[PDB]
């Protein structure tokens, strides 16, 4: 066809090619042309002519006003941040200075600055630069506290709820509790004057904070209180955030039927309003992938994560913390899915990219590294055992040891000794020590893991079952403590039947462990019995696990808002 | 047919209506109480657009209609680098 | 495949 | 084809015609707009002779010199009081300082 | 603590004043350098006379509005306070020429 | 013990001697020839007022153990004050 370009696109290419001479008069253009000039500068590769223009806060304020092309602004901004110029830090520092300067001005100028800060902080926290998003939200909060007017109280609540989302993503959990205390103080004195603000967003951020800190029971309580505060007038972003956080909170509490409809409604709301290529939609797919990766749904969790990564690889791609989180979450999911075959070339690649991005944009002692350095390690040992060279075996085992020890130290410093995450680190160390032929302290690691898991998650829980399964595999295969392995294997299969039924993936591993257990003690009739059970289990895995793409399983126009939340509330 | 375009300085720019209907804003200005066909020549009046940019706008109208879905290689529109910005500002206002 | 899978990430 | 930018004082008619076409049909096209007879008017192609006959091949502009991007200007003048007024076309406007 | 800028027709006075200090304290501080005993001169805040014995807290010089970064400005009468001859105006960037 | 600084516009700025001695060339003002007068003709009144406010800011907050706040140098009075900071060696 070869249609000619419009006069708009031809004029853009006639202004960009004369940018350096008319850079002053471009800033006076309409806000919907200024973005097109700057996006053309990005497209031509003239990032330094562009990074010289986005660093000023006033120029970036009008660029942020174009909400239609925010999906292009995220790509442009992410292309600046890995180009070398630190646009995120510069904008935050400039906004902090301007807030500290106009703190003494009237209410209108302060309100305009607070709105500019809300949009800029929403963009920066949306782009993932959390450490450069506190300096904007903290300045907005400081602007809020000066005058005791009512809108100032409500916007201080907004500053606290948005700032709390930044710190949870930045893994500053110790300050999240103080931020929530400040927010609840502001909302208490808001309700003292006779009006109540909406508590859904704040309590959802509490749910995310406590689930990240692995306080599963209190996370469930706070997501209950969050979904008790959901109305139709809420923005769909807040609504879908609350549902996805509550869906994460429901899975760790082993209530999957509620989490099913919760995550289905969250994915539906994210797809209907935002779109199939939106970062919030990518976040909802990450939570959906977490849900599927928990309840036995592994052949589709990778497909969910690949869709989740491909959105973040396109909306804002390169070296970014959200892309790194998608790579890390996919790598563990690909590690689980591809575990049966034994090959790990792709999973290790997706784990290494998550390592190579977080180590570039975050400090080397940051918690998000710990949540990633495990995954690569969990792959390396699996590559290590399947290798054949002994030097390579030992080197990859020691590399996994270093990664697990660093992650364990970070988790122990952040949360503490008695937590689920530290117990998971202990279990990883125990299975690695089993892989490293050091079986004496492998038992100590596994028992330390189980005594912390069962104390917090109860005697019957998925993590407890997995840890005791690892301990039983240690006992029956290598430490020759066959008598103690039987009760642990029975506990593992019992918890698997209670939670996941007979379709659990680890049932194959524990049934093979039981086969080897009974072969050693010569009880051949039990060998025959569990061989028949294993064949039945394989048939079952071949029966109710059909090809059902979860991007389609969410359907279209399901139970809408005020219906899924109500059913979930009355289902308590 | 042959709609007449007037700049801010009084420069009439009579051009074919099908040529000037490729821009959404002129299409809107002609529609409504705009087809004032008493004079048989519609009289859209731009009191903001100068004539030195309206000239290039009409030239682009001819360029766009003539080269529409053409099989040959379409030459680039030669926008002067002085009025490149002003033309740009008349590019989204006219939605051409 | 001696062991089960990793706990979580 | 050959595109033209026939102008007079303020009027800046845009036209098009084949290179083999003659001046007379151009005058008829102009007549189709301002309702002025061809004998009443006279075309000043860059202020020189341009007869009612001839054809666009040797008028002074060619399809490669009268592209739709930048059509070649052609003047125009009517008849006023038994006389033909001179070509009185003025430039469009003064562009501002380049930055 | 409270820092304020005592000024007159011309000149400015930079002093440290406590919360519990009185206006007469500032009067004596000015007298120690500028003479003009306190009966002759009166300290003025934005067209409001300050009592000789009242504590500086009631005068409105809170520590938030009297930090040394931006000290509070008070007038001296013997008003005619001369401005600082404001710096040249900076362009607003987005102002279209 | 109190020393006054007069600007180019005639505005006079008294200040405690220890407050004005933290500057670079104000010490050179006071040292040498022997209430003291210090005359400027290239320093306008607003930038000298900001410098005196900075003196009060520095001496009050010197060796403070809390989170010290930034000195509010307004964007319009920033280039003139920057050169004053160099010229006064403050
Ligand atoms: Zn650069």
């Amino acid at each position: 066809e070869w249609i000619p370009e419009t006069l708009y696109n031809t004029a853009i290419s006639a202004v960009v090619d004369n940018y350096i001479r008319s850079r002053r008069d471009i800033r006076s253009l309409p806000e919907n042309i200024q973005f097109d000039v700057y996006y053309k500068l990005y497209q031509q590769g003239r990032l330094c002519q562009l990074g010289s223009e986005f660093c000023e806060l006033e120029v970036f304020a009008k660029v942020l006003r174009a909400l239609d092309k925010r999906h292009l602004l995220h790509h442009c901004f992410q292309a600046l941040m890995d180009h070398g110029v630190k646009v995120a830090s510069v904008l935050a520092y400039s906004f902090s200075r301007r807030c500290s300067y106009i703190a003494e001005s009237d209410a209108a100028v302060k309100e305009k600055a607070i709105q500019v800060g809300f949009v800029l902080g929403g963009f920066l926290s949306d782009a993932g630069w959390y450490s450069d998003a506190e300096k904007v939200f903290l300045s907005c909060l400081q602007l809020c506290t000066l005058h005791d007017e009512m809108l100032h109280w409500f916007r201080a609540v907004e500053c606290c709820v948005r700032l709390l989302h930044v710190r949870n993503g930045n893994c500053k959990y110790h300050l999240g509790e103080e931020t929530f205390k400040l927010a609840q103080t502001y909302m208490d004195k808001l309700s003292k004057h006779g009006q109540q603000a909406n508590k859904a967003a704040l309590y959802g951020e509490l749910c995310a904070l406590l689930f990240a800190k692995s306080h599963y029971d209190e996370a469930y309580k706070w997501c209950i209180e969050a979904m008790k505060e959901i109305t139709a007038g809420l923005p769909v972003k807040v609504v879908v955030d609350v549902l996805r956080q509550a869906s994460k909170a429901c899975v760790v509490k082993r209530e999957f039927k509620k989490a099913e409809q919760l995550i289905k409604h969250a994915v539906y709301l994210a797809r209907d309003h935002f779109g199939s290529k939106h970062p919030k939609y990518s976040d909802t797919l990450l939570d959906y992938g977490f849900y599927l990766l928990n309840v036995d749904n592994i052949c589709q969790s990778v497909a969910i994560y690949q869709a989740a990564l491909d959105i973040r690889q396109s909306v804002f791609g390169g070296k970014n913390i959200h892309v790194a989180t998608a790579h890390e979450d996919l790598a563990y999911s690909s590690y689980v899915h591809q575990y049966s075959s034994g090959k790990f070339d792709n999973a290790l690649f997706h784990a290494e990219r998550a390592i190579g991005i977080i180590t570039h944009i975050l400090p080397e002692d940051h918690l998000l590294l710990a949540s990633s350095k495990r995954v690569k390690a969990l792959i390396l040992e699996e590559i290590a055992i399947d290798c054949h060279n002994k030097e390579t075996e030992q080197r990859l085992l020691q590399e996994a040891h270093d990664l697990h020890l660093s992650s364990l130290q970070l988790a122990k410093k952040a949360f503490g000794e008695f937590n689920v995450q530290t117990a998971k680190h202990y279990g990883n160390l125990g299975r690695l020590y089993q892989s490293m032929r050091k079986f004496k302290e492998a038992e100590e690691m596994h028992i330390k893991a189980i005594q912390i898991k069962e104390q917090l998650l109860g005697q019957e829980d998925y993590e407890v079952a997995l840890s005791v399964g690892h301990l039983a595999s240690l006992y029956n295969y290598d430490m020759n403590q066959y008598e103690n392995a039987e009760k642990l294997y029975l506990r593992s299969i019992a918890i698997g039947k209670k939670l996941f039924g007979e379709g659990y993936s680890g049932l194959e591993y524990d049934y093979r462990g039981l086969i080897k257990l009974y072969n050693s003690i010569g009880n051949y009739e039990k060998v025959f019995e569990y061989h028949n059970v294993l064949s039945n289990w394989n048939r079952l895995r071949d029966r109710q696990y059909s090809v059902t793409d979860a991007l389609e399983d969410v359907s279209t126009s399901p139970q809408s808002t005020e219906e899924v939340v109500q059913s979930f509330l009355i289902s308590q | 047919m042959y709609v007449k375009l007037i700049s801010s300085d009084g420069h009439e720019f009579i051009v074919k209506r099908e040529h000037a209907l490729t821009s959404g804003t002129i299409k809107a200005m002609l529609s409504g109480p705009g087809q004032f066909a008493e004079n048989e020549t519609n009289e859209v009046n731009f009191r903001e657009i100068p004539s030195h940019v309206l000239s290039k706008v009409c030239m682009y109208f001819t360029y766009k209609v003539r080269y529409t879905n053409s099989s040959t290689e379409i030459p680039e529109f030669p926008i002067a680098p002085e009025i490149a910005l002003e033309l740009l500002m008349a590019a989204n206002f006219l939605d051409c | 495949l001696t062991r089960n899978k990793g706990p979580a990430a | 084809d050959v595109f033209l930018m026939i102008r007079r004082h303020k009027t800046t008619i845009f036209t098009d015609a084949k290179e083999s076409s003659t001046v007379f049909e151009l005058k008829r096209i102009v007549e189709g707009i301002l309702k002025r007879p061809p004998d009443e008017q006279r075309l000043y192609k860059d202020d020189q002779l341009l007869d009612d006959g001839k054809t666009l091949g040797e008028c002074g502009f060619t399809s490669q010199t009268a592209r739709p991007q930048a059509p070649a200007t052609v003047g125009l003048a009517f008849r006023a009081d038994d006389t033909f007024e001179a070509l009185c076309i003025e430039p469009f406007s003064s562009p501002p300082e380049l930055p």
